[PDB]
């Protein structure tokens, strides 16, 4: 599971997160939205053209989430459980997509961070993410 | 796997300024620090302890070079993948076993490396067009046996 | 895909007892209980609120029997899997968006149903010739986008 | 997660399994080797032909296993703790491996049952099947 040394790697990334919480969460969307086109169809009642009103307040409220996440990475389940409810049983999110969009937030943090996203780094991102998704498809199981 | 002239372009322009041995070793070391399972495959290459073992680990480092060159020869051409990779396919597949999924894997790693040494040039078109590469090389390995 | 006549036979063979309209709603029902996101690609079908609502669901079942026939259409020629499925292919990629994971899923819970309907014949030579089955017509829906 | 209805239909299903753990372990397995040869890789000091002593021992270790698990569902993690130190640390088994031999066992349990593995029935399994495979992997993340 996480360590002590990957919360620490997480959290001196993070603080930078929560900085520009907007311009993160739409980069990351963004990114899956172009590369994995099929994702959109989630969004149809969404603009989606670049840096539309809707995928900047949309990505702040993902990274919010994330946030949160953070906060209590030892309470995941409970502190998600209505957001899992919500893409589980209202938005019937493919798992797929947890890991696709997982992966995009990834290469936003990697583009922005360069040299410092180190292997440790991305490990710990890595399993932050995953367990983050686990509790989101959990309703499925 | 019919690219557009812009997409060819993402992928040669940003590629002649690769460091290959760089970001070879660096997705290699990803994917042996990331999926510790991977290292099953290489109990040869001595000390994969811990990560920065890892990271030190000189064969590591050269096989990860000798894996970018090989991507390389996707870049080098685009529209001749398939048959590029066909005798590594039968390597990794019928000598070696190494599970499909594991090729993914990898592509993902290196469109991460990719990001984090060219924050600028790439964009989610670029990161669209490599990443349609690195499934096209997982794609064309896959064929080993399936 | 390179069938050895072995192969064809244990599909030929067994597919001629199959009772599509049962295993394929059976296929189907079982993918919706399963795996309850493919539920979001059949709004249209009405109340899927339960397993037993699923079971008892016409157009589940109608539509299952409809997607083991098609099945029925790779068992009936086997070395044109790829061209066979190619609108299919565009159906489900391009118009659906199904991702191509899901293919993969259903083929394995057809691959149980045969289990259950036919103990004696599904021996594990006979789940190796159908799982290569469902596996490439899996890829041909694939190719769809990829 | 698993519901008390899930855990019934389990245990119905099993004390059939654990009268010839044995021969059900074994079939598992040799669908695995013959349905997906890559993972014969795994047991190169094992003679793989069908019914050999080293299968059928086998064989009867891993529904063993399973059977603990179904004992200690709702401690799993602990309950395998030393079966996931082997698999990841000593074995280092792919995890799409888990997946594969899960799914070899429900083909096993559907020849078996017939007509009573039903849709309730495998799904049940399913979610089991796949709350021991994320423990034995575990370790990885
Ligand atoms: C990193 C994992 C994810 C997290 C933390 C997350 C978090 C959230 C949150 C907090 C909301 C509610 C926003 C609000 O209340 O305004 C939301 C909504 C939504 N999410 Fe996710 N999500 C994730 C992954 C996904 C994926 C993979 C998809 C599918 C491609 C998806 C599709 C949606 C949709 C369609 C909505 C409805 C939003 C609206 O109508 O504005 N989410 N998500
Ligand atoms: C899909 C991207 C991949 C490409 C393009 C690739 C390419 C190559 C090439 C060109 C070689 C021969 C190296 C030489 O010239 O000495 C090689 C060897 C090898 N690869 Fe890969 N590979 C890929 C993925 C993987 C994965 C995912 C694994 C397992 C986790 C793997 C395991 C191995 C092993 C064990 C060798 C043998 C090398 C030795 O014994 O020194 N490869 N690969
Ligand atoms: C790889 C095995 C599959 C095959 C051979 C297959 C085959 C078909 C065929 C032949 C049709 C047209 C039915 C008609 O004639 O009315 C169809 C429709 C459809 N399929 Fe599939 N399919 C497969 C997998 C899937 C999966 C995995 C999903 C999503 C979870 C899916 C979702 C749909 C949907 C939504 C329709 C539209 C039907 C309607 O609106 O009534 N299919 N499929
Ligand atoms: C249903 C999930 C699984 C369970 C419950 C399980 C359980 C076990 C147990 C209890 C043992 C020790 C037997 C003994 O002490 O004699 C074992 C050994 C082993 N397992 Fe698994 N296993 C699972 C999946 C896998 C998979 C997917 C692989 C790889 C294809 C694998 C490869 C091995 C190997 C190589 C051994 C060493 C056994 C020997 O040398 O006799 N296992 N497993």
């Amino acid at each position: 599971m996480l360590t002590e040394d990957d919360k620490q790697l997480i959290q001196h990334v993070w603080e930078k997160v929560l900085e520009h919480q907007e311009d993160f969460g739409a980069e990351a969307l963004e990114r899956m939205f172009i590369v994995y086109p099929s994702t959109k169809t989630y969004f149809p009642h969404f603009d989606l053209h670049h840096d539309s009103e809707q995928i900047r307040h949309h990505g702040k409220k993902v990274v919010g989430a994330l946030g949160d996440a953070v906060k209590h990475i030892d309470n995941l389940s409970a502190t998600l459980s209505e957001l899992s409810n919500l893409h589980a049983y209202n938005l019937r999110v493919d798992p797929v997509n947890f890991k696709l969009l997982s992966h995009c937030f990834q290469v936003v943090l990697g583009a922005h961070l360069g040299r410092e996203y180190t292997p440790q780094v991305q490990v710990a991102y890595d399993k932050f993410l995953a367990a983050v998704s686990a509790v989101l498809a959990e309703k499925y199981r | 796997v019919h690219w557009t002239s812009e997409e060819k372009q993402y992928i040669t322009s940003l590629w002649a300024k690769v460091n290959v041995g760089e970001v070879g070793g660096e997705a290699l070391a990803r994917l042996l620090i990331v999926y510790p399972w991977t290292q099953r495959f290489f109990a040869s290459f001595g000390n994969l302890s811990s990560a920065n073992a890892i990271l030190h680990n000189a064969k590591v480092l050269a096989h990860g070079q000798k894996v970018l060159t090989s991507f390389g020869e996707a870049v080098k051409n685009l529209d001749n993948i398939k048959k590029t990779f066909a005798q590594l396919s039968e390597l990794h597949c019928e000598k070696l076993h190494v599970d499909p999924e594991n090729f993914k894997l990898l592509g993902n790693i290196l469109i991460i490396v990719l990001a984090t040494h060219f924050p600028k040039e790439f964009t989610p078109a670029s990161q669209a067009a490599w990443t349609k590469l690195v499934n096209a090389v997982a794609h064309a390995l896959a064929l080993g046996y399936h």
